């Protein structure tokens, strides 16, 4: 019998909200009585990665920043010709030996828009403007390491703890500004939010509570209003609906307080129909439709078709105002902005066909499936020429093949087909020409990979036995004891405990294999 | 500027690019980036070509909507459209897998409302009295259904 | 025809089957053998497996001398009938709870209509039933119940004689039984109307005491008056069916009245520009859709202008139109509900003028 | 006619939502262009200020915690003798160089023990124990100033902000653990969150965050639990009513992030419903509705229950504890007791309201003057009385001012006398709330020379427009848009009578 399939299928939607969603980025394990404390307070670390800094690099930085990274601050800060104005005065107030919070405020907003400098500059260009060698003279690595060898992730990150180090420094939680929240805004766009999951958190905690600090509910401007004032409610709309957007992009266990007030498109206090469409509220409506298809992931309950098929309705019409954009493309940020527009429709639209084939198993739903993840290799594919490789480094290409090459194996193991297999071959190929700044979790997912694989060969050689009223296989039960074991790996009472406590060859190839390939490597 | 439909046997046709953007799917594969070959899988090749002669045939006509779910019900029986479909069946649901998958909604229209005109008109107490997938149906239930019938 | 082929083919085709088959299951009729077709039975348990988006038209009679499920077509003739444990045995088939049943007053007998209720509410449930159809002794029999109806979301009126009674606010008068009992208004989600001629005369159409409507429907009216029509908190929806000429806000007259400029030389104001890019796939062919210059004003102006939109016009998600075949004082929409497709006009070949205020960046 | 007392009388409500609650308590005037950004992150400060305690000193700090504080820190840490070895641990790690950041959470928890430890300790053990000197080489002022002048408060303020030291070097936002609500706790008992306001608001949100990370939503235990686990959320579920007390105690329009969830081992359970019924009593302060009669009935029962089960309670002279216990419970008692039946007064004028008001009022002094002798002098520096007095002396004014009556002169020299006894470790607070005072007094000298007029519709004097204007001036003083405009970009004789009150008597004296 073939009919061990659905009750399988349905188990893929729990494996894939606890494997590849909660425990590949959003876990991470502490322990209070190993983790050195921060008697160092990022003082000497940040001083150096301060100074080393000079200012034609700040300014070359500021130059490719204007003219290619604007579709991701401009509604953030907005124009960043006004900014030249404030990096001139940090550079002219770097010898001033006191500081305003202010000051320190825009120095922090600066920083992390360096930190977005570098996290999407190309090897290249990055080897012409800055120098490898005293890094390795201070941090005390190999010296043999380049750029593309793994150091230009270090100073992002380093770049963003000085960020954070200056935002320290301005006593953050006793002054409320929203320059807190623009600077997080520049830091969510970065890999910042899958190193630290854990401060990301406590900082949009933050953000949440200095935006709703202003008790601001509607952006549309009133008659009664100063001009600047309606100027600050534009501004402060486009901030909050990138702020969802980087709110959304970090929920799970881990993340109690949402801001999820914004109502999704015709199932709520903000209803987002009545805001002109920007870019950064389209941005939002996309991931408005992929929140509401990835719900269902954890939940006992099935979706209805209805939602499945007003997802496909407003899913062909924001595909359509994609093609109907209309931007200059001699500028190239209309590029990178259609790329990141046409990217997320295509996962939106891979995600919706991957509920139709595990929930209702309707007209040709696996064949929808293999189409749009061979639409993902092609704009992922096209983006490996020359001039545009750092395309590839928005950090949504990092989640979208989690989701693909997890699945496309998992069906692997139980359903043996022909186009499936190249797409499992084209995927292999594209994991690994994937950009390396993604790191060690890269590296993460092609072991998860890995590991699917060896769980093909397990349920070639194994048998499946038969109770009449449930089956029994021990693949079943090492993908049961995954999720068992990161659900416990997400369980804090230890963790309050450790606060204010006082302290059959079935089960042989399960505890082999378990033994062998362990799930907890994934963990970060 | 043409572009090029593949089958599901390998035979590779060609039309035109706004031939082509009667589907709503090559309209959203080729508008991938301007700075032409579409794999269409599980479909045999004289299926496709009547799609494609379908959609050679209404170059310049005006559909009503996407979601105009009244019109649709105040149904058009093109006169073309009811020549053309004029098959046996299996054809006719090949056609309609097709227009499924091709995403182009008024093919997949048309032969519903075909399939509707079929299924409407069934032989009244010949076909109809004659239930044939019996399922939650016991034997008691049918032979109280059947003594009922006198 | 072959119909273990047909059953084997998959899901959402059948349903695109079923959608252009709604009533018309025969074609007077051999009503015996028509129910237990096993087409009947797909066409039941894809429409309980969606949400109820197709036929949808469930009603309780009393018939036989039995309280039955009935469905009827759309010319009001009877297609198929059920026993209540029959359709909970056969959805339960499907889903391997019902809630969404029509009950129709037009449609039954004063007589009958009592003696439904009584048996319906003393037999097992009183419940499962979600639309109530007005439209006077079976009326009031009708209210005296609502107040133990546990779950409903709809109320459709007929013509003018018992809206004018039921719904606006303009009586307040000292009448409890003839009227609503406050705790059916608070779970109203959407009212539909049908069969009058004017919503708005004899006083004003008021809807300020109806908490919580989500959507509304305006079907087969002379004459309405968006001027005079207020709307409550959390108001989201408005569909209009077919209707004679009507009348718009006074949004234009705002407008007129904001920059101090006369009719003719905002005709010259209004640019047609940027009609080629997404508007082409609107299909309208007839409003040719124009929007403000952005040289001929300021940015804090514009801005004024689209808060002088809104003013009027509070809470809207969509509205929907067929052939209304005229309009009067000059359609001018925001484009945050016209940008995305929330403002859909279908079938209005004779109006011409659809203005656009936002931007379109 | 004299129509204007019964809407006065809710103008009173708006009146006391803003002046006395958010104007005086919950508002710090900010200048970001001019603060200055601390670069040392008071690393210089708080390392001379924790070289400054000494052991057995800290020691002895716990003895007096131990012996007379129970009813304080029972709520969060349980008990003090538990916490002995830790500040064992912590005084023989001190002279380490590496630290580790389990050590870090149980310092900044034994750091706010003894900030509680400073607040509310006797002036002369406090003398005998710490000396002055030192104090005043630093800080460079006078040598002549003592701790009645206002040095013990300033020792509190340090301790306090050096405990938040010892929380910044934690990490405490990439490390959320049990211990932040539990230190935050201890520190809540102090006038700490009306010192730091926002930066009080800041941590609560830090507390409510790391509060729900263990998503623990029923504390009662199973069959099948490890019994340390149902002892877990015993504590757990304790630390969380107290939680929601500490929250309802600094609301408002800066804290959007509330944890008010639950609606309407004894003594914990007593005070969150206490504290819950005054919380259903005070919700109609901001709002412009009014409660029925059955709600304040049904207030009037529970209140009556809970005042015969304060007298079901027991207290001991031998056990300083028990007392300190029981003038709690029964001060916050009288304090619900005196706003219901405030809003019995207001809202429905029904008779025996106003008896009942003077009633309780001598009451709430009564229990404050039995503390004014030896050996329970301290019992009167809980914030509680500060708010309850502020919100006493401020109605009584308010109503000496537009109702005359002996009782009610006497009452209110009888509070305008213990306002000025109570402690100086309230300070400014007390200061801001002598002049409120003396300011509805000239308000009321004011009405006094001043006609009432009438243009035949509403009423019109300068007392109405300067009791508006304030309303006015402080919710204007409480928008948080010139901030994010800063933030985006660098972009007749009556209206003299008002004008020179308002150039006289300002009201942005009251603020910080």
């Amino acid at each position: 019998s073939k009919e061990y399939l659905p009750d399988l299928l349905l188990f893929w939607q729990n494996y894939e909200y606890w494997i590849t969603n909660i425990g590949l980025y959003k876990t991470k394990q502490r322990d209070l009585t190993r983790t050195p404390a921060n008697l160092d307070t990022d003082t000497e670390e940040c001083m150096f990665w301060m100074n080393y800094l000079q200012k034609d690099q700040s300014f070359q930085l500021m130059n490719f920043a204007m003219e290619n990274l604007g579709a991701l601050y401009f509604g953030s800060i907005g124009d960043i010709s006004e900014l030249y104005l404030r990096v001139e005065q940090y550079w002219d107030r770097r010898a001033d030996k006191n500081h305003s919070v202010d000051g320190k405020y825009w120095d922090a907003l600066i920083w992390s828009v360096f930190t977005m400098c570098i996290y999407y500059m190309p090897v290249e260009k990055l080897a012409e403007i800055f120098s490898v060698y005293p890094l390795h003279e201070y941090l005390g690595s190999n010296k043999r390491l380049n750029w593309e060898d793994g150091m230009q992730l270090v100073m992002c990150q380093n770049f963003a703890r000085c960020s954070l180090f200056q935002l320290k420094q301005c006593d953050f939680m006793a002054h409320p500004d929203i320059r807190l929240v623009q600077a997080y805004l520049i830091l969510a766009t970065t890999t910042f939010p899958y190193d630290e999951p854990l401060l990301a958190n406590s900082l949009l905690t933050q953000c949440i509570h200095t935006f709703k600090n202003f008790h601001v509910d509607d952006f549309r401007p009133l008659l009664n209003d100063d001009p600047v004032e309606s100027i600050a409610k534009v501004t402060l709309g486009r901030i909050f609906y990138r702020l969802c957007g980087c709110d959304y992009l970090q929920s799970g266990p881990r993340k109690p307080i949402a801001l999820h007030t914004e109502v999704s498109s015709l199932l709520p206090n903000v209803d987002v129909y009545r805001e002109e469409n920007s870019t950064e509220v389209l941005y939002w409506k996309i991931i408005s439709l992929d929140r509401d298809l990835d719900q269902y992931l954890n939940k006992s309950s099935k979706p209805p078709l209805k939602t499945l098929d007003a997802i496909r309705r407003e899913l062909d019409i924001f595909q359509y105002k994609v093609d109907s954009l209309e931007e200059d493309f001699r500028s190239n940020n209309s590029r990178f902005q259609k790329f990141i527009a046409l990217f997320q429709i295509s996962t939106v639209s891979w995600k919706l066909f991957k509920m139709y084939l595990i929930y209702y198993d309707t007209a040709d739903s696996l064949l929808k499936v293999i189409h749009y993840s061979k639409v993902i290799i092609s704009l992922i594919v096209n983006n490996f020429h020359a001039k545009s490789e750092f395309f590839n480094r928005h950090p949504m290409v990092m989640q979208t093949i989690t989701r693909v090459v997890s699945f496309i194996s998992f069906y692997q193991i139980f359903v043996e087909s022909a186009a499936v297999k190249q797409l499992l071959v084209d995927l292999t190929e594209l994991t690994a020409n994937l950009p390396t700044i993604f790191g060690s979790k890269l590296d993460k997912l092609v072991y998860l990979t890995e590991r699917l694989s060896k769980l093909k060969l397990l349920w070639d050689k194994v048998q499946l036995l038969d109770s009449g009223d449930s089956f029994y296989h021990p693949v079943f039960k090492i993908l049961q004891n995954d999720i068992k074991i990161i659900e416990l790996k997400n369980d804090e009472m230890f963790s309050l405990i450790k606060g204010l406590g006082s302290l059959s060859d079935f089960r042989t190839i399960v505890e082999e294999f378990q033994s062998e390939y362990n799930i907890s490597d994934i963990l970060s | 500027s043409n572009v090029v439909l593949v089958s599901g046997e390998g035979e590779r046709f060609t039309v035109d690019k706004k031939i082509a953007e009667r589907s709503l799917l090559l309209k959203n594969y080729l508008n991938d980036m301007h700075d032409i070959v579409m794999p269409v899988p599980n479909v045999r090749s004289s299926v496709l070509q009547k799609v494609i002669e379908w959609a050679e045939h209404h170059r310049d006509s005006n559909f009503p909507d996407e979601d105009d779910d009244d019109s649709r019900k105040s149904a058009p029986v093109d006169s073309w459209d009811r020549e053309f479909l004029k098959v046996d069946q299996e054809m006719l649901y090949e056609i309609i897998l097709a227009a499924n998958y091709l995403n182009i909604k008024p093919l997949l229209d048309a032969g519903c409302k075909v399939v509707a005109e079929m299924i409407r008109g069934r032989s009244p107490e010949e076909i109809r009295r004659t239930f044939n997938i019996v399922n939650d149906f016991t034997p008691e239930e049918e032979a109280a259904i059947r003594r009922e019938n006198e | 025809f072959n119909p273990v082929r047909f059953l084997e083919l998959p899901i959402d085709i059948r349903k695109e089957v079923y959608f252009h088959l709604d009533g018309n299951f025969c074609g007077l009729e051999y009503a015996f053998w028509l129910r237990y077709d096993c087409l009947v039975l797909d066409c039941f348990k894809v429409n309980h497996l969606y949400d109820g988006t197709l036929i949808d038209a469930l009603e309780w009679t009393y018939l036989d001398n039995e309280l039955r499920l009935a469905y009827f077509n759309k010319a009001s003739m009877l297609e198929v009938w059920y026993t209540f444990k029959e359709y909970k045995k056969w959805v339960i088939d499907s889903v391997a709870n019902v809630s969404n049943i029509q009950f129709n007053i037009d449609n039954l007998t004063p007589q009958l209509v009592d003696k439904c209720l009584s048996i319906l509410e003393q037999k097992d449930l009183f419940a499962t039933i979600g639309e109530v159809q007005f439209g006077s002794i079976s009326v009031i029999r009708t209210i005296r119940s609502m107040e133990s109806m546990k779950s409903l979301r709809k109320i459709t009126v007929r013509g003018e004689k018992l809206y004018e009674l039921l719904i606006n606010f303009h009586g307040f008068r000292d009448n409890p039984g003839k009227t609503i009992s406050y705790i059916v208004k608070r779970r109203i989600n959407e009212i539909r109307l049908s069969r009058m001629n004017q919503i708005s005369r004899t006083g004003l159409a008021d809807f300020t005491r109806w908490d919580n409507l989500q959507k509304l429907v305006l079907s087969r009216v002379a004459y309405i008056d968006l001027n005079s029509i207020v709307f409550p908190k959390n108001f989201k929806s408005l569909t209009m069916k077919r209707v004679s000429k009507i009348k718009w806000w006074n949004i234009e007259e705002n407008i007129l009245k904001e920059l101090k400029v006369d009719k003719r030389t905002f005709k010259s104001l209004y640019i047609k520009e940027d009609d080629s890019k997404f508007t082409k796939f609107f299909n309208l062919r007839h409003t040719r859709i124009k929007e403000l210059d952005k040289s001929e004003i300021n940015q804090i102006t514009y801005l004024r202008c689209q808060a002088i939109v809104w003013l009027s016009f509070r809470t809207l998600n969509h509205i929907k139109l067929q052939n209304v075949s005229e309009v009067f004082n000059n359609i001018i929409v925001p484009r945050a509900l016209f940008d995305s497709k929330r403002v859909e006009i279908y079938r209005c070949e004779k109006i011409s003028q659809v203005l656009v205020i936002g931007s379109r960046s």
